[PDB]
């Protein structure tokens, strides 16, 4: 039946959750790396009156 | 037209003799041309008057980026890796744009040669020497560097060019 | 990079949590999934690298071998679910479970921004290897084999994890844009000398150069079908991404150093090509080729020229791709008739025809047929040789004719002429095995169309 | 003999149970549905998809930027009079040689 | 737009199109071949269209539409040279497909593959043209090896044949001598100028060098089968007489002459280069032609006749008249196409039989080829006002009146002689006389195919050299003062070739027997070249590569030095440790002993 599917069926989901949990954790290591967010020589530039930050 | 900068793409001034007939047996390249330009050139004509229609009414644009002027690695301090950093990203920059003028420089060389045809190897000599000269400065400025070049190596073999050119001038003097 | 990463970690436990008979199923089709995000990776900057944090970082140069790694996964998955049909369940998820670590340990390689931890991934990939080897090989020479090739590698890797840490103790880091950056001119010492020979001689190994090279035939040709793919498509690579990596600290010391492994590559490039002419074994021949055109890269990377680079990338994604394809062209031939004599099977073209023209196809790529990226590659090698030295254009030539002398001779013996006569079990060919071969080459077609992709930083 | 062994079995064709056989595995369903996973994922989405997604990515490497940097600099070169590539990468005054 | 580089295009587009068509339906029935003819005829007529444009004002482009990639400061991109030398070779080309593509579906008509085999067909002609129109070398190059690929392809049709199988490798290794000189030339090109294509060559190359040059050289005489390289040219009659007739003989043995002649300003820059060209045609025609004045096989006689006629092109370069040698390259194609396919119908006719040995009767046996092949040995000849009179004349006319080679004039003058020579050995030992063909009389040369392909490159063969010479404009100066005696030198010595053959030809009806000559058998045997070089250096090089490289080095040597020695050390050394009685006595005074080292020895 239909718990028979599901019996069969999870392991279709572990990939993409893994997916999902790795561009988790690239974002959690990008947000660790902004101590020279809109400090470069390059690309320092002036806030928008709404916005906070450069990037993300 | 408009596409591009006709001053960095010059083309000479076309002219084109008019046509002289001496017979009375028609031109088949005439007549052809009439059927081409009736059966091909209409079509193609209306087709892209709908689809330039079509993009006249959701015109939207796109920027060229600008980036400033940063310190160069003459300026960078030893080890300073964020200066270095920096440095080194502009020298990068600076060699493509190097890259993409001699590209075009050796596009109006070989434009200029098949324009001219039979009579290039005279009515194409301006356009060598600025290639000549183009690359010149180009292969002084990168021409050893390497697979792992850098603007650090760039900067020692201008320092070994600039001490040879003195000590030419020094013996030249003596 | 960990959402590349974290996928093949749940590959594990899927492959050990699904039913017996949707093993092959899910595998392939998930690690198609993880080959599709990682085609990401290929839009790349001009001016840097994409550092994603403090332990990965993608570049041009790792980005088409990471992108290749992941094709190659699923392609094993079905060459291994053709010769593995009796195994148990538990082995079958064992043999997967080596394939889904080895290809964990390549991106990890690939994307390793520390020459230490490189080090430590580049040589975990051993372990999957010489298991996999060593256990579902199907001759005896198999234990031989995977001792060659442990012992080979070992040899030569061992003083550069000297060298490394020697290095680090040195300048205080390992970390690649740090020594790229505070890189400083090596002076001819004897010191010195020894320290560039133990990180070039670690890749060249792992290369191989000529005369460190037995292990590969001995290797690819007992190692299963799975083994002899992952083996030549990306194994064969680590040492042209090392050697490429590394010899930013190791100038100019490059210069006087390089000879004599620029005259093995050479005259071993000339002298496996004629191997090749005489090889009564089919893997063994295909082996052969692929240390002629790693010879090829070698030379390229050793001359060290922006030109030299784009061919070296080029050619070896190709090469993965062209010795993949042989390699399981051989392996299907070798599944009809239970021998890899080459004279055994003859008239396959009249027998199967649609494997003849993959054979053809296959055969035609691996000689440098326009306009194809082995053609790119090997072009752009053969003109930085020829800025090297002008008498490079003479052994490349020589190169060049018999590569494809052997290339055709394998062609005729094995599709043309007539049929053995006794040989009556040659089944027509698997729809498996046809969508094996469409994939092998319809990728390499569309990377001849859009080239820039595997020419390297340099480009 | 030297040992209670086992004969070495007959090869097993797969066409014979099943006349259509993709040469996937035993069963027909699986056999069928491994085809289609197959075909479908790897030809239709990563080769279609991912090959028109390569063909469309967006040019991060700056080569338009760089030609129309370049066209801006022999317009600008060529107008003043200016040689079109400089001869020195760096500023000599910047530079300071040894005595 | 100028209709000019859109009908071009379209053109070799519309070549490629039915190659589209190769999954489909009507690939799968029997419409295909004739599909892929009435294409060829449009694509024919839709290049005459620009050969008109350039006839009239001499118009001439090229096309960059496609950008393919830029290594640094070198841009490849897909680009197109359409010029005299383009505009004119294409539909000259397409003609004489048309006309192979026709004669193939009546010849091939019991070929269970002859669906593929017009595609393999289809495919040699668009890889010709992507040579032909080829703007840069990359894209010569990629011709370049299409061609060789195709023939390879089709020199091996029948895959069961191990002589078939032979010939179509050694036409590879040939050409891939030739590729080592076009590889060469690529990199010194690129190396020393920056550029593949040929504008910027051309402009940086005002005193081009011997390395570049020769490397162009070695490539052309490999592709054309000159001298050294020229064996696998015969040896390519292996394949059906369709591929025989449009590939090898008329429009892809003319490839390094084309190379050549796409050169011909580095080659008028040069004088060593041109020099060695003269030479090597000269050497090339007058071998080639003393081979086929004596050979049975009348596809073999006609392949020595296309390499002879291949050596005289190479002449007509080597004395700076790039243009004529053009000029001949599609007279050429036009009679040694349609001399091909009166052989194919020959053979065809009398049972798959190829010996003149066993021909005859066929002058009124087989009527409309006898004419028709009458004709092209006439044109072959040079007859005063064909299709090969106005290039083989000019041609001769431009070699006694230059500072030329004494020898290579002297050669280029017997090998005309041997022109005429072997002309009346064909004609007479194939048409006249009396039948001497199985009894089984099966001769039937009514197909309209067949008919209206010999008729259409027979029209050809009469007036195209007329209309050709009289519509190009002058690009060449010409000798209008000679002596009377050195204007009529090519039809002398025509005439002295024939009626020497013919005497010798007429020598055969006495019943009068002899033991061949010395030079008889050196004649036959193509000079003992194919022999010798087919059989020693391929039994040194193969045995080498097992000898040595396989046993002595790789399985022997390599295998000796570094890890059998390092196991042997290591187990000799295992067993020295391990071997032990366990006896304390011995260990403790090895104890004592290490005791007493330990402290005297260390400090
Ligand atoms: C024995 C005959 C012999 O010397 O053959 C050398 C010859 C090298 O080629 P070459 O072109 O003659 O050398 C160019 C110059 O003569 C020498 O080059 P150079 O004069 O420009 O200076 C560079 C030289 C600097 O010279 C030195 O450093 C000399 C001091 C001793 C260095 C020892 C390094 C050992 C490294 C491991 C080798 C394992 C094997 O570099 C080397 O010596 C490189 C050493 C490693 C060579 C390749 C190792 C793999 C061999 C594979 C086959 C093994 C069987 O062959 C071999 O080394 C292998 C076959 C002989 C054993
Ligand atoms: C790509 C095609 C890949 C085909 C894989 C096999 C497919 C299959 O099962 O076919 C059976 C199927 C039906 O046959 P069947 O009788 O049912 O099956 C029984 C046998 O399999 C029947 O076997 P078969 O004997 O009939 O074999 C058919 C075909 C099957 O084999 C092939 O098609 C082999 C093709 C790959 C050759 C690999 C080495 C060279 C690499 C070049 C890479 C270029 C990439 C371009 C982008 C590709 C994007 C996918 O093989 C040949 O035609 C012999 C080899 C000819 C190679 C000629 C190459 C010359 C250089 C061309 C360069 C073009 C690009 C640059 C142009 C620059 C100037 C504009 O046939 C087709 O679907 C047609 C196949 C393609 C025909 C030949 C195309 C050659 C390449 C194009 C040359 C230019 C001509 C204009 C093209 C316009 C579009
Ligand atoms: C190291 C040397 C390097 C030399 C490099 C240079 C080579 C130059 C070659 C010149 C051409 C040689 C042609 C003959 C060789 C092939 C003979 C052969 O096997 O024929 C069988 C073959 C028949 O095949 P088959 O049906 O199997 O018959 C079996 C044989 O009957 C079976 O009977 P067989 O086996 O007795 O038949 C052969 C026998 C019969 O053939 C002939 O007699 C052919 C005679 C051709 C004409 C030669 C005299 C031309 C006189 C022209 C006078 C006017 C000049 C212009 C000025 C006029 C106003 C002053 O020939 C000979 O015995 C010798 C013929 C001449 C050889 C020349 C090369 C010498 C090599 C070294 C010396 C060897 C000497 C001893 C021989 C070997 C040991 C015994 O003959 C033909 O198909 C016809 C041959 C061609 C006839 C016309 C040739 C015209 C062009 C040459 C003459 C020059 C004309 C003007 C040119 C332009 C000047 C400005
Ligand atoms: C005459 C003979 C000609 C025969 C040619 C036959 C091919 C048909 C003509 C070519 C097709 C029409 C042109 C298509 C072309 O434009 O697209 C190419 C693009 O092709 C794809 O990029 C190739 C994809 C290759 C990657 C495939 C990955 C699939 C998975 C494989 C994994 C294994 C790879 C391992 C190494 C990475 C080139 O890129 P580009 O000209 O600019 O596109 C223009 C669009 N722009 C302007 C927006 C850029
Ligand atoms: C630049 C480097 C290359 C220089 C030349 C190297 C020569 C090396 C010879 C190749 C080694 C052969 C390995 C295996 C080749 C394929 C197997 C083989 O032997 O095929 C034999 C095959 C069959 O013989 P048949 O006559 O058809 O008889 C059939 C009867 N039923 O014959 C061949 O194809 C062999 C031909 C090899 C020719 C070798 C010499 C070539 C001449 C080179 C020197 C001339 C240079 C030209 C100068 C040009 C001037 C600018
Ligand atoms: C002072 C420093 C030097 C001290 C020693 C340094 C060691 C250097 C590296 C050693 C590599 C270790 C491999 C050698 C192990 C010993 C091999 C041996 O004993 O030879 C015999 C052995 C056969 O006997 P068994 O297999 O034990 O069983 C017999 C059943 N009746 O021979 C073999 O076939 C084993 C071969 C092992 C692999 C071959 C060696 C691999 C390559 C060695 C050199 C490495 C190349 C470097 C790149
Ligand atoms: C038996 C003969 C064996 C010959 C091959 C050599 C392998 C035996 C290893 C024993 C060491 C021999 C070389 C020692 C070199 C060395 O130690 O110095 C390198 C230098 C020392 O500098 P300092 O001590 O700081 O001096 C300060 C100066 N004021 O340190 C380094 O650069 C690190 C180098 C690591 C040692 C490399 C030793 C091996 C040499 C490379 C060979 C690679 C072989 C690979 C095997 C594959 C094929 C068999
Ligand atoms: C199919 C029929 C489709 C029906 C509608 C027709 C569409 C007409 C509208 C034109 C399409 C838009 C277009 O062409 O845009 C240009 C677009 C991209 O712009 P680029 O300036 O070239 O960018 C540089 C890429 N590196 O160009 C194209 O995509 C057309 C390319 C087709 C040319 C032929 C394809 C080449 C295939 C041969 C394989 C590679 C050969 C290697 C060449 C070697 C050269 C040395
Ligand atoms: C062992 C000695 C010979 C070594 C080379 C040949 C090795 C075997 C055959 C290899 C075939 C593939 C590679 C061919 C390379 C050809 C290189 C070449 O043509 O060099 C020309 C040479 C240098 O000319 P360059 O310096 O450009 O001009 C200034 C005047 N010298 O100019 C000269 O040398 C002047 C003389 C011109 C005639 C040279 C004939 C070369 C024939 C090569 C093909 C042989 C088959």
């Amino acid at each position: 039946n239909v718990l028979q599917i599901v019996r069969d069926h999870w392991v279709h989901i572990l990939v993409p959750v893994g997916f999902v949990f790795g561009c988790y954790l690239d974002r959690r290591s990008d947000e660790k790396l902004t101590a020279f967010r809109n400090k470069s020589l390059l690309f320092k530039r002036e806030l928008r009156p709404n916005e906070e930050v450069t990037w993300k | 037209p408009d596409s591009w900068d006709k001053d960095v793409y010059p083309e000479p001034p076309r002219r084109t003799p008019a046509p002289a007939p001496q017979t009375s047996l028609p031109n088949p390249v005439t007549y052809l041309t009439k059927i081409f330009d009736l059966l091909v050139d209409r079509p193609v004509t209306l087709a892209r008057e709908f689809i330039e229609q079509q993009h006249a009414k959701n015109r939207y644009y796109y920027y060229h980026r600008e980036f400033r002027r940063v310190p160069d690695i003459t300026e960078c301090e030893e080890k300073d890796i964020l200066c270095m950093f920096e440095a080194e990203m502009q020298w990068r920059r600076d060699y493509k744009v190097d890259q993409e003028i001699v590209n075009i420089i050796q596009e109006r060389l070989k434009a200029c040669q098949q324009r001219e045809g039979e009579s290039y190897r005279q009515n194409c000599a301006k356009e060598l020497e600025q290639f000549t000269q183009v690359s010149k400065a180009f292969q002084d400025r990168y021409s050893d560097l390497g697979a792992h070049y850098s603007a650090r190596k760039c900067l020692a073999k201008q320092k070994q060019r600039m001490l040879a050119e003195r000590k030419a001038a020094k013996e030249a003097a003596a | 990079m960990l959402k590349i990463i974290i996928p093949t970690t749940m590959l594990l436990p899927m492959t050990w949590m699904s039913k017996h008979n949707m093993i092959w199923i899910n595998a392939t089709v998930h690690s198609l999934l993880i080959s599709l995000i990682s085609l990401s990776l290929l839009n790349q900057l001009g001016e840097n690298s994409l550092n994603f944090s403090l332990t990965f970082f993608s570049d041009s140069l790792s980005a088409p071998l990471l992108v290749l790694t992941t094709w190659l996964l699923p392609l094993m998955l079905m060459a291994s679910q053709s010769h593995l049909s009796k195994e148990t369940t538990t082995r079958k998820k064992l043999y997967i479970t080596m394939l889904i670590l080895l290809q964990l340990f390549l991106i990890m390689t690939f994307t390793a921004t520390e020459l230490i931890l490189f080090y430590i991934l580049f040589e975990a990939t051993l372990v999957p290897t010489l298991i996999i080897i060593t256990r579902w090989g199907n001759q005896t020479e198999r234990l031989n084999a995977g001792l060659y090739f442990l012992f080979y590698t070992l040899a030569g890797s061992l003083p550069l994890l000297v060298a490394l840490v020697y290095i680090q103790n040195t300048t205080g880091s390992l970390n690649f844009l740090i020594i790229h950056y505070w890189s400083h001119p090596l002076s001819n010492s004897w010191s010195n000398i020894f320290m560039w020979l133990a990180c070039i001689m670690a890749f060249m190994v792992k290369m191989p150069l000529y005369g460190l090279h037995l292990w590969l035939p001995k290797a690819h040709v007992e190692a299963p079908i799975a083994g002899s793919m992952v083996l030549a498509a990306v194994l064969l690579k680590l040492g042209g991404y090392g050697m490429m990596r590394i010899t930013t600290i190791l100038n100019p010391l490059t210069n006087y150093m390089a000879y004599p492994f620029l005259m093995l590559s050479m005259w071993g490039m000339i002298m496996t090509s004629s191997i090749c002419l005489r090889q009564t074994d089919l893997k063994s021949l295909i082996a052969y080729s692929s240390v002629s055109h790693m010879a090829l890269v070698i030379v390229a990377i050793m001359i060290q020229t922006p030109w030299s680079f784009m061919g070296a990338t080029a050619l070896m994604i190709a090469h993965g791709l062209t010795s993949s394809m042989l390699f399981c062209l051989a392996n299907t031939n070798y599944e009809r008739v239970h021998s890899r004599t080459m004279i055994l099977a003859r008239g396959l073209q009249t027998l199967l025809p649609l494997m003849a023209t993959w054979w053809l196809v296959a055969s035609l790529t691996n000689l440098a047929l326009p306009p194809s990226i082995n053609l790119i590659g090997e072009l752009f090698i053969i003109t930085a040789s020829f800025s090297w030295s002008n008498i490079t254009i003479i052994l490349m030539g020589m190169n060049m004719m018999i590569t494809a002398l052997y290339s055709l001779y394998m062609l005729i013996t094995t599709q043309r002429g007539k049929y053995t006569h006794h040989i009556n079990n040659i089944k027509p060919s698997f729809t498996r095995e046809n969508a094996l071969m469409a994939l092998h080459i319809l990728p390499l077609l569309l990377l001849t169309l859009n080239p820039k992709m595997i020419l390297g930083p340099l480009y | 003999i030297r040992l209670q062994e086992d004969p070495d079995p007959e090869d097993e064709n797969l066409y014979e149970k099943n006349p259509d056989s993709h040469g996937y595995d035993k069963d027909p369903i699986v056999d069928l549905w491994n085809m289609r996973v197959v075909f479908f994922f790897g030809f239709s989405i990563v080769l279609v998809l991912g090959s028109t997604f390569v063909a469309y990515l967006p040019d991060y490497r700056m080569q338009e930027w760089a030609r129309r940097e370049a066209e801006r600099l022999v317009k600008y070169r060529e107008a003043n009079g200016l040689p079109l590539m400089e001869s020195n990468c760096f500023d000599p005054n910047k530079i300071q040689l040894p005595e | 737009m100028n209709p000019f580089a859109s009908l071009t295009l379209t053109t070799l587009t519309i070549l490629t199109i039915p190659i589209m068509m190769s999954n489909s339906n009507i690939y799968k029935t029997n419409l295909y071949p004739n599909y892929v003819k009435t294409t060829v005829s449009y694509a024919f007529t839709l290049s005459l269209v620009p050969l008109l444009m350039f006839m009239h004002t001499g118009q001439e482009m090229i096309i960059s539409n496609w950008h393919w990639m830029t290594l640094q400061t070198v841009e490849l991109s897909l680009s197109f040279k359409m010029d005299y030398f383009s505009v004119m070779f294409i539909p000259v080309a397409l003609f004489v497909t048309w006309s192979i593509m026709e004669f193939s579906m009546w010849y091939m008509h019991s070929d269970p593959f002859i669906n593929r085999f017009f595609k393999y067909l289809l495919l040699f002609l668009i890889t010709m043209m992507i040579l032909v129109t080829a703007n840069n070398l990359f894209q010569l190059f990629i011709g370049w090896e299409g061609v060789g690929i195709m023939s390879f392809l089709l020199i091996g049709w029948w895959h069961g044949r191990t002589d078939a199988n032979t010939a179509a490798l050694q036409a590879i290794l040939y050409n891939r001598i030739g590729d080592i000189g076009f590889v060469l030339s690529m990199a010194w090109f690129l190396t020393h100028s920056n550029a593949w294509d040929l504008q910027q060559i051309f402009m940086l190359n005002n005193e081009c060098p011997n390395m570049p040059l020769i490397g162009l050289l070695l490539a052309a005489a490999g592709k054309s089968a000159q001298f050294g390289l020229h064996p696998w040219l015969p040896s390519a009659m292996e394949g059906p007489t369709p591929v025989s007739a449009l590939l090898h003989s008329s429009t892809m043995v003319v490839a390094g002459v084309f190379l050549l002649i796409r050169f011909y300003p580095l080659m008028e820059t040069n004088k060593l280069v041109q020099t060695m060209t003269l030479c090597l045609g000269a050497i090339t025609t007058l071998f080639t032609a003393l081979c086929a004045i004596t050979q049975n096989d009348i596809k073999k006689i006609v392949a020595f006749s296309t390499s002879s006629q291949l050596g005289l092109m190479m002449v007509t370069i080597g004395i700076n008249q790039p243009h004529l040698a053009f000029l001949h390259i599609c007279m050429h194609a036009f009679f040694k196409a349609m001399l091909f396919m009166c052989s194919g119908s020959i053979i065809h006719s009398l049972n798959d039989e190829q010996d003149i040995r066993k021909m005859g009767g066929l002058y009124k046996a087989m009527p409309f080829t006898t004419t028709a092949l009458i004709i092209g040995s006439l044109a072959l000849t040079g007859m005063p006002y064909l299709t090969g009179f106005y290039s083989k004349d000019l041609i001769i006319e431009a070699v006694n009146m230059s500072y030329t080679n004494a020898w290579a004039l002297l050669m280029t003058l017997i090998a005309t002689s041997l022109t005429a020579a072997y002309s009346t050995r064909i004609i007479f030992f194939a048409f006249l006389g009396k039948p001497r063909f199985p009894p089984l009389v099966l001769i039937n040369e009514n197909n309209p195919l067949l008919i209206n392909s010999i008729k259409r490159l027979l029209i050809g063969s009469i007036f195209a050299g007329f209309i050709i010479s009289n519509n190009i404009p002058p690009m060449t100066v010409p000798n209008t003062t000679m002596p009377l005696y050195m204007k009529m030198t090519a039809l002398i010595v025509t005439i002295m070739g024939f009626m020497l053959a013919l005497e010798l030809n007429n020598t055969t009806y006495y019943l009068k027997f002899k033991y061949p000559s010395q030079t008889y058998k050196f004649s036959n045997m193509l000079g003992y070249y194919p022999s010798i070089m087919h059989r020693l250096p391929t039994y040194h090089n193969l045995s080498m590569s097992q000898k040595s490289a396989s046993s002595l080095l790789d399985l022997i040597w390599l295998e000796t030095i570094l890890p059998k020695t390092t196991s042997f050390i290591q187990m000799k050394m295992s067993i020295m440790v391990s071997n032990q009685k366990g006896l304390i006595k011995l260990y403790f005074l090895s104890f004592l002993i290490t005791i007493m080292i330990s402290m005297t020895l260390f400090n």
